C-alpha cells in the first residue's frame, strides 16, 4: 500500500457564464425606418414582430 | 465627402447644399416606452418608462 506523508492546500479557479446581454429589437424600426408605407405593407405579415 | 451613412449603410448625417452644415437625421419614431401597471383588475393608474 501507498500513504501519504504530507499534504498541499490547493486553490483552483472555476469560470463559469450566468448571465447575457438584455438585448430588444424594435422589429417595425428594424425592418421598416420610418416609411408609412414599408409600415403597412409589414402589417400584412401578421404577428411576426409580436 | 457630402453624407455619411453608419454600420447599417444608414444615412446618419448629411451635408446641406447651400449653407454646407452637417446634419444628423434621427428617427422621429420612439419606441422605447414601458408601461409599469398593478392591473386594471386593482387600479387604472399606471407609470412610464422611456
Amino acid at each position: 500500500i501507498a500513504i501519504p506523508t504530507n499534504f498541499t492546500i490547493s486553490v483552483t479557479t472555476e469560470i463559469l457564464p450566468v448571465s447575457m446581454t438584455k438585448t430588444s429589437v424594435d422589429c417595425t424600426m428594424y425592418i421598416c425606418g420610418d416609411s408609412t408605407e414599408c409600415s403597412n405593407l409589414l402589417l400584412q405579415y401578421g404577428s411576426f414582430c409580436t | 465627402q457630402q453624407f455619411g451613412r453608419d454600420i447599417a449603410d444608414t444615412t446618419d448625417a448629411v451635408r446641406d447644399p447651400q449653407t454646407l452644415e452637417i446634419l444628423d437625421i434621427t428617427p422621429c419614431s420612439f419606441g422605447g416606452v414601458s408601461v409599469i401597471t398593478p392591473g386594471t383588475n386593482t387600479s387604472n393608474q399606471v407609470a412610464v418608462l422611456y
